This record gives structure tokens, sequence and C-alpha cells, in this order.
């Protein structure tokens, strides 16, 4: 009946900031920032339960050579470490063909 | 703005691009969060977040 | 850049937006038009026409 999901985000200091009690908090409490409170507002409207996590590769990362197999942050979605991404990440067809994207939230 | 103020922009920026949320193919979560993002996009709550974080 | 050359830009772009070809709601040709747009984009003709005119 109950269901939960894992979320990917990144510690870019404008978007996510490490709260001083960084020794032992969980990702749902470790963090604050534009991505964090945007995610909180989205979960306020959509109601689903989730947990925030950093990208395990900790980076954007490249295509695998010739295969174009994914970096950490996309593979964690496609390969089920996470199910949603809420991050400063550029929209492009070379990504859109592989995974869906929301309406953009900012233009830059 | 993070001192020292020893860095500056030059040029009129290069391009225009979007940032958005993403979701793997076939995941049921996609459109029900996309509608919430659409809500925020039309309600403008994002301006509060921009103020708070820049 | 036109002959009078007596005016100029100041500052950068204020925002970003885009154009799209438009038709009444549900116009059945609209999806063929979207395909034509996609092919002319992939063919780079959006440069070709601009490269002729500007």
């Amino acid at each position: 009946e109950q269901k939960t999901v894992v979320v990917t985000t990144i510690l870019e200091s404008p978007y996510v900031m490490m709260k001083k009690n960084h020794e032992m908090l969980e990702g749902n409490e470790r963090y604050e920032g534009y991505c964090v409170d945007l995610a909180a507002e989205i979960a306020k409207h959509c109601g689903f339960k989730y947990k925030l996590t950093i990208v395990g590769d900790g980076k954007y990362g490249a295509r695998d050579a010739d295969t174009k197999i994914w970096n950490g942050m996309v593979g964690e979605l496609v390969y089920g470490k996470a199910d949603i991404a809420i991050a400063p990440l550029t929209i492009t067809l070379v990504r859109e063909e592989v995974i869906d994207f929301s309406k953009p939230f900012m233009s830059l | 703005q993070r001192k020292p103020c020893d860095t500056m922009k030059v040029g009129g920026n290069l391009d225009s691009k979007g940032y958005g949320i993403a979701t793997p193919k076939g995941s049921s979560l996609g459109t029900p969060v996309n509608l919430a993002v659409l809500k925020l996009s039309e309600q403008g709550v994002l301006d509060k977040l921009k103020n708070k974080w820049w």
C-alpha cells in the first residue's frame, strides 16, 4: 500500500547547502537550498513520500565512450538507484530521448 | 557575491537554455510532479526561492 | 547593421523566449507541420534561410 522513492540532487552551493549539523543527519534533514525547498514545495503539492540523496557519482560525468552509456546521475535513474532528478541540469534532445523532463523552471 | 569581489562577468552571455526536473521512461511519477512544477511555474512561487537563494 | 547604422543595442538580452509556427486548435495538418519543422531543423535549413537573409 505505502510507497516511497529516492531522489537525486547535487551540492552546488547556490542550489543545495550542507547544514552545519552535517555529521549524522539524513538527506531529508542534512540540506537546505533552492533545490531543497523547491523539492519540498513539489512534495507539498504532489504528496508523495521520498528521500533526497546526492548523486552517487557526485558529478555530472561524461558519456561512456562510443557507447554513450550514462554518467552516474542518469544511470541512477535508468538503473533504479533513484526515480526522479531535481537538479541544475541542461535540457537537450540528446538527453530527452532517454528520459523525460519537466517543464523548465528557469531560463539561463 | 561571495567575497573576495575579484571576479566579474564579461560579454552579454552566450546562449539561452532551460533547467528542469527529469524522470526515467515509464516512471509513473513523471506527469504528477510535472503538473506540480506547472503549478509553481504559473503561481510564481519560484520568485521567492530566487530571492531567498540569490 | 542596416545602411543608416545610426542606432545600436545597449545591454544584454532581458530574458529568453522562442518562436513556433501556429495553427488553430486541433488543426489536423499541425502534426505534419511539426514533422516538416523537425526535418527542416535537422537539415539545418534554419541556418540556410538566415544565412541568406542577414
